[PDB]
């Protein structure tokens, strides 16, 4: 086969790409929270 | 990134005919 071929390196390609930008969630957002009710808890 | 692998399916299900579109031309000659 040379043509599901194309869906595997598009997925090597795509979901690496996309395992990306969250690492700046992990990376850029002492306190949290900020609303009265949700300190409450 | 939610349908980052939708819209490509499509296009690749459209790549998938093909190839039996030519086994249907050799299912004729």
């Amino acid at each position: 086969a040379m043509r599901i071929v194309m869906g595997s390196w598009w997925l090597f390609t795509l979901i690496v790409c996309s395992s990306y930008t969250a690492n700046l969630a992990a990376f850029l957002t002492p306190v949290r929270t900020f609303q009265d009710l949700s300190k409450q808890l | 990134s939610f349908a980052g692998v939708f819209c490509i399916l499509a296009i690749g299900l459209l790549l998938a005919c093909l190839v039996a579109a030519l086994e249907l031309w050799w299912n004729s000659n």
